């Protein structure tokens, strides 16, 4: 586990801490002997209290350095250790090279799919890229954009026909719903557009409440006529061959969009 | 192996008084 | 009317970059436009005292008449069939309606963040009678033609009524039209203000535009004396 | 608007009274050693040696950067660079006087750490010389008691010849090897 | 602001090369252990410098990345067919 | 496009850097070989190490120039429709009318 590894690391580092600190304190007292003058102040309070002033001593020797110079084996030991370190370093570096190479593979794959990522219109912002479709959403690896089936809805209009029992209608017609970076922009534009269309229609219908136009659901309005009724619904592809009024439903649909365009 | 146009004021002045 | 403004300039070569910048900054590409201005002064042959009926000092001033002209009157044959867009500027009975304006020298003040000029304007719609030409009418008021200039350019509509004009000016005489702006374009940013608030708000809008172009193109307050049409 | 001091004086009309200043410890009327706190209590003069001055200013300019980020809510060679960063953040930028003072102090300071400075502060304060002299002794490195009593004539006979050599020994040791 | 990127990048390059060669000198030549630690330091710094180059490149990449009658006739049909007014 | 060319060049630079790293590794290990008394790798050690420096130098020349080209392209190649919707629908409409 990662956390456990962190515990290990902390452990080791703490050991280092203790050792070096100890060295410093010893030095501090040994100095407290003469100078000091303020040197003893670096000793821990407990240690300072524990030991009376004036501790240890020293003696004179040359020739410990000459004895050290006489024995040359330590240098050889040094060389060998250095060599070993160099080897370990070599292995590690090879590893790094491989890892970074593969990382470069994926990242430049991303950059190439992003050279393929095509256009200059849309605003891109940032440790990952996000486009503003309207809110904004994030580009990630094929490729896709993650927003906040949740809402992707189009609108179709169905036509109902009243019959000779005179009590109720039945469905005589329905409009069809048809199914890189620019293509994701295209779908996102057609999405916002239709959401706008339903919004405005809903606002206009407030005026028409007297004229047989009822706003029922936040996604649906019904337009009542004596021998027919119309439903305009904004709906996703999960919910819900030709017939009589299919053509008329398709026309009312295209006309609807066209009316918004003129408004624009 | 390795290596280490014109003067804005004057233009305006003309449009307001005609002097070149 | 109070016109708050700032001016700048660029040489012919700076055109495309500036157009590209203003298009991104404002969201709209430029709009081609022109205007002919004719300036008139009190007839020197006639002489009147310079005082009121109340015996108050009145300063003699020039009257500016301005209108548009159909673009086709500015495109010769060499100019023929060239996209009638912003790029064209590089390759450079009764009376009609006119705008009649008399302006005052800009407001005094050291360290002004913008130029502020008062402008008295009325609109001439038409005429009739013996001498119905705008020229006769100006004479009837006691004025004479002094000079006239043509201005062609592109404008940008921005927020809060801010307008940006990139212009070229040509004085017109039979001896020939001479380009006052020879070399580049005169840049003008302004807002027309019909309360202190809206005046300090307008200054801010201009200041933000100046701030937004700092580093690229500088907009400053021109010398008051350079915006004074009084006769002397 | 001429910045005033902490003490009072009788305007005897005779402006002709001011004496000169020397190394007979005759500093100004302003800088004499018995001077007065903003709270009104009489405290002793504060003269700093460099190192000590370099720290005061550095410590103070940082206390100030803090306060400016609060209100925003609603190696020697390396140090020469970091300091010029701190100045452009906290000072008025036109302060060429301070900018040189820090370059000077940073290049001529004998003691780097607050601990070391404190060690000098401790050592030099048993001698009870003028606060001006202990500042000089902290700034000018001297080897012989003569060097000291020549560069600081203000001493001469305040401290012994051999007791002053003891001190120069302990100062030389405390000297930071950058 | 891009000039700053150029400066930082150049300084980074010099630092990287210099640190590489100088580390190569430092080894070959607990003193040995200390030398090894120093080697680790230099190498690590070099790697960090590589990552810095990556950051610069990424920064650059991000800098780069960041009639009428026809209609009248067509509507005439559309409106006709949609009302079904004909009814004869 | 031009931006695609720039990005491609940058990617190439990345590759170059990677190469530099790899040959750094090679250089290290083979230096380890030379110190042990194997001189046979002296040609290969120095080669990889020298090819490293050459590759790194080439990348430095390529990268610095690319940064300069970016600065020179500011304002030129680099920054400092509902009529389309309508044509879609009309197309759609005439298609419904005449399938």
């Amino acid at each position: 586990q990662f956390v456990k590894r962190r515990r290990d690391m902390l452990e080791h580092i703490n050991l280092a801490m203790n050792e070096s600190s100890l060295a410093l304190e010893f030095v501090s007292l040994l100095l407290s002997s003469v100078k000091e003058s303020t040197g003893m102040s670096s000793m821990s309070p407990f240690l300072r209290k524990v030991v009376k002033p004036s501790s240890l001593n020293s003696d004179k020797i040359p020739y410990v350095a000459p004895t050290k110079k006489e024995y040359i084996e330590l240098d050889i030991l040094n060389k060998g250790w250095k060599l070993q370190s160099l080897n370990e370093s070599k292995d590690l570096l090879r590893a790094s090279f491989n890892k970074l190479s593969s990382i470069l593979q994926n990242e430049h794959d991303y950059w190439n799919k992003i050279m393929q990522s095509i256009s200059n219109k849309d605003v891109i912002f940032k440790k990952l890229l996000a486009i503003k479709y309207g809110d904004r959403g994030i580009a990630n690896i094929n490729l896709d954009l993650i927003p906040h089936h949740s809402v992707k809805k189009f609108l179709r209009v169905r036509i109902f026909t009243k019959i000779e029992s005179e009590d109720d209608y039945i469905l005589s017609g329905e409009s069809v719903m048809d199914r890189d970076i620019r293509k994701q922009i295209q779908l996102l534009k057609k999405i916002i557009f239709e959401k706008e269309l339903m919004y405005q229609i809903k606002k206009e219908c407030a005026l028409l409440i007297s004229y047989g136009v009822s706003i029922e659901n936040e996604n649906k309005v019904i337009i009542e006529l004596p021998n027919e009724k119309f439903e305009i619904e904004l709906l996703s592809l999960d919910d819900d061959l030709p017939k009589i009024n299919d053509k008329r439903a398709n026309l009312m649909l295209v006309m609807l969009r066209l009316l918004l365009v003129v408004i624009f | 192996k390795h290596d280490f146009p014109f003067n804005v004021d004057d233009v305006l002045k003309f449009t307001f008084t005609g002097e070149k | 009317v109070q016109q708050l403004s700032l001016f700048g300039s660029i040489g012919d070569d700076g055109y495309d970059l500036l157009i590209s910048t203003l298009t991104t900054i404002s969201g709209n590409p430029p709009l081609l436009y022109n205007s002919l201005c004719t300036v008139w002064k009190p007839n020197p042959s006639y002489d009147v005292e310079n005082v009121n009926s109340r015996n108050q000092l009145v300063e003699p001033n020039r009257i500016k008449l301005s209108k548009e002209v159909p673009f086709s009157y500015l495109i010769d044959e060499t100019m023929m069939d060239k996209p009638l867009n912003f790029r064209i500027l590089k390759s450079f009975e009764s009376c009609s309606p006119w705008s009649l304006q008399i302006s005052d020298i800009p407001a005094a003040g050291n360290n002004r963040s913008v130029s502020m000029q008062t402008i008295a304007e009325t609109i001439i719609l038409s005429s009739a009678g013996k001498n119905s030409s705008v020229s006769s009418l100006m004479n009837g008021l006691g004025y004479v033609f002094e000079f006239q200039y043509l201005t062609i350019g592109v404008k940008f509509f921005m927020k809060h009524g801010l307008i940006l004009e990139l212009q070229k000016i040509w004085q017109i005489e039979e001896a020939g039209n001479s380009q006052i702006t020879s070399g580049g374009f005169l840049l003008k940013a302004y807002i027309n203000v019909s309360d202190i608030d809206r005046i300090n708000y307008t200054e801010t809008a201009l200041m933000n535009l100046k701030k937004e172009l700092q580093g690229y193109i500088e907009l400053s307050v021109p010398d008051r004396q350079s915006m004074d049409s009084r006769v002397a | 608007v001429s910045t005033s001091t902490f003490q009072t004086r009788r305007r005897r009309l005779k402006k002709v009274e001011e004496e000169e200043n020397a190394a007979t410890l005759q500093l100004g009327q302003e800088f004499q050693l018995k001077q007065i706190n903003h709270q009104g209590e009489e405290e002793e003069l504060i003269a700093l040696n460099l190192s000590e001055a370099r720290l005061v200013i550095k410590e103070a300019l940082v206390e100030r950067r803090r306060a400016f980020k609060r209100s925003q809510k609603k190696t020697r060679e390396k140090e020469l660079e970091s300091i010029d960063v701190l100045l452009e953040q906290t000072t008025g930028g036109n302060n060429k006087d301070l900018k040189n003072t820090m370059q000077y102090l940073t290049n001529f300071s004998r003691f780097r750490d607050q601990e070391t400075v404190g060690a000098v502060i401790q050592l030099l304060k048993s001698t009870g010389l003028h606060p001006f002299e202990v500042a000089q002794l902290g700034s000018l490195a001297c080897d012989t008691a003569d060097e000291a009593k020549t560069l600081i004539p203000s001493l001469n006979n305040k401290i012994s010849d051999d007791e002053l050599e003891r001190i120069l020994k302990e100062l030389s040791n405390l000297e930071t090897l950058y | 602001s891009n000039q700053a990127l150029y400066e930082k990048l150049e300084q980074t390059r010099t630092i990287l090369s210099v640190k590489l060669a100088e580390l190569i000198n430092m080894t070959t030549i607990a003193v040995a252990t200390t030398s090894v630690m120093m080697v680790n330091n230099q190498t690590m710094q070099l790697i960090k410098n590589v990552q810095d180059l990556l950051i610069l490149t990424r920064s650059i990449k991000e800098k780069w990345l960041l009639d009428e009658k026809q209609i009248e006739e067509l509507l005439d049909n559309c409106i006709e067919t949609f009302v079904a007014e004909k009814t004869t | 496009p031009y931006i695609q060319e720039r990005l491609k060049s940058l990617n190439d630079i990345e590759t170059q850097l990677c190469s530099m790293l790899q040959e750094a590794s090679q250089v290290t290990f083979i230096f380890g070989e030379l110190k042990r008394g194997n001189e046979s790798v002296k040609p290969q050690f120095e080669n990889h190490v020298k090819q490293f420096y050459e590759r790194l130098d080439k990348s430095t020349t390529q990268l610095r120039k690319e940064i300069q080209l970016l600065d020179e392209n500011v304002g030129t190649r680099l920054l400092p429709q509902d009529t389309e919707k309508m044509e879609e629908q009309l197309d759609l409409l005439s298609a419904i009318l005449d399938p």
